[PDB]
RNA sequence: UUGACCUCAAAUCAGGUAGGACUACGCGCUGAACAAUAAGCGCAGGAAAAGAAAAUAACCAUGAUUCCCUCAGUAACGGAGUGAAGCGGGAAAAGCUCAAAUUUGAAAUCUGGCAACAUUUCUUUUGUUGUCCGAGUUGUAAUUUCAAGAAGCUGCUUUGAGUGUAGACGAUCGGUCUAAGUUCCUUGGAACAGGACGUCAGAGAGGGUGAGAACCCCGUCUUUGGUCGAUUGGAUAUGCCAUAUAAAGCGCUUUCGAAGAGUCGAGUUGUUUGCAGCUCUAAAUGGGUGGUAUCAUCUAAAGCUAAAUAUUGGCGAGAGACCGAUAGCGAACAAGUAGAGUGAUCGAAAGAUGAAAAGAACUUUGAAAAGAGAGUUAAAUAGUACGUGAAAUUGCUGAAAGGGAAGCAUUGGAAAUCAGUCUUACCUGGGUGAGAUCAGUAGUCUCUCGAGACUAUGCA
RNA sequence: UUUCAAUGGCCCGUCUUGAAACACGGACCAAGGAGUCUAGCAUCUAUGCGAGUGUUUGGGUGAUGAAAACCCAUCCGCGAAGUGGGAACGCCCUUGUGGCGUGCACCAGAGCAUAGCUGUUGGGACCCGAAAGAUGGUGAGAACCAUCUAGUAGCUGGUUCCUGCCGAAGUUUCCGGAUAGCAGAAACUCAGAUCAGUUUUAUGAGUAUGUAAAAUGAGAGUU
RNA sequence: UUGAGAAGCUCAGACGAGUAGGCAGGCGUGGAGGUUUGUGACGAAGCCUUGGGCGUGAGCCUGGGUCGAACAGCCUCUAGUGCAGAUCUUGGUGGAAGUAGC
RNA sequence: GCGAAACCACAGCCUGGGGAACGGGCCAGG
RNA sequence: AAACUUUCAGCAACGGAUCUCUUGGCUCUCGCAUCGAUGAAGAACGCAGCGAAAUGCGAUACGUAAUGUGAAUUGAAUCAUCGAAUCUUUGAACGCACUGCGCCUUAAGGCAUGCCUGUUUGAGUGUCAU
């Protein structure tokens, strides 16, 4: 249970919170949990989702599927991976998106804010 | 509903969140330090007073206290005194064992005389004698200050030490 | 209640009947001496296994009614070990039955912030809080409560007498101060005694069908006569 | 116009944070000033003592309380209620001198300046 | 002629300030109908107002104001109705500043300019020191406010409007720190469902995610706290300065002790005792108000003042036995909007495809709108006229009945259609094998000798 | 279920008046739509305590949800200071007798608090239906707008599920009512007793009428 | 003889119109506390139906169809709780009528 | 070609009677 | 018969009830104190994305700087924080009319009214001194 009285526990609020997030809280709401392998050599359960990430999809009808995430597209809390797509009437195309706790990540896009931010987080890099 | 709260709604803009809101919090002890050190930050001021052995009201209370545990003429009163009272407790000890120890060292209330002081009444002592005051208050030419025979005693008593 | 501005109760757009208003009759009072007699009734239901069972509790395997455990459980500090004492007890079966009835709320109160129903679990009474109130109250269906502040709304939740109720031996030691008896005052409440019964065995079976009533009664007419 | 008490338990939690924040504030001493011991002035209730508003000036100077010291030290001067019985002096002079049997005024620091 | 002073001026002189808006809650001046109300007008703040007795009382007396409870629906007014207050119980408590007496051995006082020196929520803010001018003797400081006090005398107790440094304790603001399944089987478009085996819980609040997720994600708990930014509170400790030849409290008196006027009050008119106009107009142990029907109490015509209290507005926050799109704000969306009116003003209707647009490519008819073949989807009985899709009403098809009170009720026929009711078991005999709750049987476990559960071995 | 045959069968709601009739309302369907909340007073019932009773103005307290629950210091409100006869005993074959009588009627406190019900008085007060009037504005005497204001209809219209049980009066008397009376609830006592839209016996008075005490039926009287 | 929801079981007799009015027992709706170790994508709720059943009735259970995410029984609490009418309100749709007419 | 509105409890052949219109709605007939 | 009329059923229309939903309302409670001549509230006109009958912004026109977060929108940002800059014409609205018409000084600086303190320049048959 909740007893802190700066946290609300009203669905109306979280709900509202949620579908009115700037894009730097949509940021962190789109998070991923990282592989077995990357979890215990990161030390950190999970982070948020960035283009060039290989993932791995976990539920949903393309599970299994591997790729790069093409684009992280916030204003939907989707994401896009390379050949995970669907055919169109025209022969065209169209990209499923994937929700970010459905996939895994089994390899990190690794710049030097993401290694900051990983020793941040208590993690060895 | 309002038409700023609507204005404001239909803005794009964030609100100005303030998170404030945390009761059952009380107030932490600033001022004395043996107070701090010793408060217990979940009880009530007034378990917290009876704990470090102070009184929270020098007056009645108004209403019923808790019980946690099932417990098993004028002249002698205008001329009696009463020797202080026991400390109780440890705290109440460090509190009276601190303010005699400062009072102590704060104690020098003998005022030096200063160099015209000290002229002012060495000039009246070697004329008018040492003990005769009134004689040197009533001088106007030596006392032109016009001090009385209280001050000039004074300075003389500040001359001593 | 609804905004005073509002609003014919039969024109559309219009003002409702009636409107409800904020001074309404929202608390009730009671005599503080009927709200004790109610907490000393529901505190003696609570000690009846028979009450327990007929309230939805799952006590079928508790060692005995009342339930008091060592003053050790006031400690704990990991709801691991809290679960590891509801097993030992085989207290775990009402909390295995509260976890498994969660639902969803059939109405519009899901909408209102209350989501979710379930059951009522164990009501643990502690004396002092060394622990033991954070070590059980993220089991499901669990409360803790201190001896001295007993409160109706847990001791019969619903309106319906018999809670199932673990003590600790401190609470329970101190069950006579907070009640005192019949004859002796309480000490934790002012002038105040238990409450005393109209009938002093209330098994009528044994008065109408015993050897002082028997002996004295005309020979007894027949049962379902025949036509 | 109907006055409603929605907010009684909310004005009863608000004024108990100001008796901690007071608390804080002021740490060792009480929270409350010594009051003295009156009698109500009717025939209906003067067999009854309460509490006063402040002591009287005969009051304090037979306690040996000078009046501009009686506040600092938390004693409350009325300088308009006075003593018309030698009853009411003698409960009230004793009643200070309890609290100041109970009393520990904590020293201050002065400016002693160098020469005389 | 010049100068001092006064008066009237002027200046795009320098430096300031006022207006307007919002008014839920303040306080005023008003003011109808029916209430000391609405409306009108004026003025504020985070509270306002009130406030340290020209107050009560008749007691063993109380002791500024405000608010709550009570007094009390009482006294009183006038039967109805209007309707307090003292006491009492609580919340909070804090007290003071002037006018009136010569600093007269010394205008001791203050604004401004200029020049330096600091200081900052701050290059934006605040001062300090020096000098000159001005204000001011028709009175600026110190001193005093009746609770007293002044002046002397007296021997006890006292003392910073200073500026640094360090640390601690607080408050505010912004970063940072965070436990555990997405394992197996089944259904499904999707697992977040069901079943199995687990894990974490100071975290089983809530929300998100393709269906009910503590363990997928954000969070939640820890946190009534660790760790860093920066701001500032009151103190503590310790330096450096300290204009003390000074300033206070308490003793004493062969010495003094100022106290608010077109105001109180009296008469007469209104409003409501208050207030106001008008005519007149005071006093010094006087004056006000009470109990006497002399006593008691207070000390007006000058001023300030936190807290407890109020709060439909504003800046935020958390809730709910509330409403659930004809409801709840007029407004869940475009909402004071579209629209209506010369204008004052008035003022709506209107929410939902799907998990994903995958929003129907392509072929074909038509001038086009569209249609038809197809195609997507788990579903098009989800195609944007989009969740579900009621009734009234309409069209087509099928069947039946027809000539005017009609529908309807009762009883059956015909036609159409529907419902459930089944023999199957029981008893008995033998044969064949089987096994335990049977052993002229051996062990284990859990309860209270024997009771359940099993494990071997034999099948009389 | 549709239809047929035989038999029967008017359109509801309101108002009216003797019931009517008549006049009102009703094109159809969906949704909405009318005794509510609160403050007093009285009654009854339940519950707690009981010469007492009432925690919630307020204080304490509540470590996890803290508007709850729990505890109560000083006040205060209200309150207070001869017979008959139920039941029981002992005798009498039983009736009946004898001793002992509560409550009440004839000749040693009971209250306070809460809840529910019912009635009633106020608040918009079951809903709806006529214009007031006043205040402040707009436009050009009059008009128009917005608030007081839920200012109103002695009345008009409407007022939402079922079954069961009881069941009137529809009028004497004074005079909008006090009544009475009719119909129920409660508190009783009472067959070793009474009651009656009834008939009698005979004589009293004038076949009728009345009388006290027989027949028939019913247990009755009450407050 | 088991027939003690003593609030149960059982035996007997009589009676049955009903306005105003009075008094009992029930049915249904929104929300709340408890409970059914309750129902639900292997299909909740709603809706449709000449399917079946239960109750004197208010009503309730169920088959099939449709549908797509929640919902109910019991004990208690609560109320903005039940419609055919109000020349009722809002919305939808009829006959008049393809008429009067342009 | 375009295109209303009022109105609408519901049906609708007459002679007699149904007492309160009875009538259109009942009864007896054509 | 057929038509029409009527009834029933199926399908198709019409309609938008019911159910379920809900970034909304309503109600209660809690913390806080902050508009303006340094130009407010309000109005108008522009800007660029747009669907505006919405939002943001002001010729530096979805804003620029700074502190961040760290890779999008659909040193990036239609992001957060926020102490620096900018903020059109109006409006208490202020040079006069209400965009014209002006004045003075050096396109810029300015140029409203009342009042308060001071400064400077004057006048007076004001009163006095020489």
């Amino acid at each position: 249970m909740k007893f802190s009285r700066d946290v609300t526990s009203s669905r109306r609020k979280q709900r509202k919170a949620h579908f009115g997030a700037p894009s730097s809280v949509r940021r962190v709401l789109m998070s991923a949990p990282l592989s077995k392998e990357l979890r215990e050599q990161y030390k950190i359960r999970s982070l948020p989702v960035r283009r060039d990430d290989q993932i791995t999809v976990i539920r949903g009808s393309n599970k299994g599927r591997e790729g790069k995430i093409t684009s992280v597209y916030r204003k939907k809390f989707l994401l896009l991976i390379e050949r995970v797509t669907r055919e169109k009437a025209n022969g065209a195309s169209a990209p499923v998106g994937i929700d970010a706790s459905k996939v895994v990540i089994t390899k990190l896009h690794l710049d030097k804010d993401r290694k900051d931010l990983i020793v941040r987080k208590g993690g060895k890099v | 509903a309002n038409p700023r709260q609507r204005n404001k709604q239909r803005s794009g803009k964030p609100r100005l969140t303030r998170r404030n809101a945390n009761k059952k919090a009380k107030a932490k002890i600033y001022g004395n330090f043996v107070i701090q050190q010793n408060w217990d930050k979940h009880a009530t001021l007034r378990q917290n007073y009876a704990r470090l052995g102070l009184l929270a009201t020098p007056n009645y209370v108004t209403g019923g206290v808790e019980k946690l545990y099932p417990d098993p003429t004028l002249d002698d009163v205008l001329d009696k005194e009463i020797s202080i009272a026991p400390a109780k407790t440890e705290v109440v000890r460090q509190l009276e064992e601190e303010a005699v120890k400062k009072a102590a060292r704060q104690s020098n209330k003998m005022l030096p005389l200063s160099a015209f002081e000290h002229a002012y009444i060495q000039r009246l002592i070697n004329k008018y004698g040492t003990e005769d005051f009134e004689s040197m208050a009533k001088d106007v030419k030596l006392n032109s200050k016009l001090f009385n025979g209280s001050k000039l005693k004074n300075l003389y008593i500040r001359m001593k030490a | 209640a609804v905004s005073e501005k509002a609003g014919g109760n039969m024109c559309r757009s219009g003002r409702m009947f009636a409107p409800t208003k904020t001074w309404r009759k929202w608390h009730v009072k009671v005599n503080q001496n009927e709200k004790r007699y109610a907490i000393a009734s529901a505190v003696a239901a609570s000690g009846v296994p028979s009450l327990l069972l007929a309230r939805g509790h799952r006590i079928e395997e508790i060692p005995e009614v009342p339930l008091v455990v060592d003053d050790a459980v006031q400690s704990f500090q990991k709801t691991k070990e809290a679960v590891a004492l509801l097993k030992e007890i085989k207290a775990y079966r009402d909390v295995i039955k509260v976890a498994n009835s969660r639902k969803l709320r059939a109405g519009k109160g899901k909408l209102r912030n209350r989501r979710h129903v379930q059951r009522r679990g164990p009501l643990v009474v502690f004396n002092e809080d060394t622990g033991i109130v954070k070590a059980f109250r993220n089991i499901p269906g669990v409360e803790i409560v201190n001896v001295r502040r007993l409160n109706l709304l847990q001791l019969a939740p619903g309106g319906h007498l018999g809670r199932f109720v673990i003590w600790t031996k401190s609470a329970f030691g101190l069950l006579d101060s907070v009640f005192g008896s019949t004859t002796e005052v309480a000490q934790l409440k002012k002038n105040y005694f238990l409450p005393e019964n109209i009938i002093s065995n209330a098994d009528v079976t044994r008065l109408i069908n015993s050897d002082e009533i028997q002996s004295i009664v005309k020979a007894a007419g027949p049962s379902r006569v025949k036509r | 116009y109907v006055k409603t008490w929605f907010n009684q338990p909310g004005r009863k939690l608000r004024r108990r944070q100001a008796r901690q924040t007071k608390a804080a504030k002021i740490a060792p001493r009480p929270v409350e000033a010594i009051r003295p011991a009156v009698k109500p002035p009717t025939i209906r209730y003067n067999m009854k003592v309460r509490a006063g508003r402040g002591f009287t000036l005969e009051e304090l100077k037979a306690a040996g309380v000078s009046r501009r010291v009686a506040s600092t030290i938390g004693i409350p001067v009325d300088h308009r209620r006075r003593n018309r019985s030698e009853e009411s002096l003698q409960r009230n002079v004793e009643r200070i001198k309890v609290y100041l049997a109970h009393l520990i005024v904590f020293p201050r620091k002065a400016g002693q300046p160098k020469k005389g």
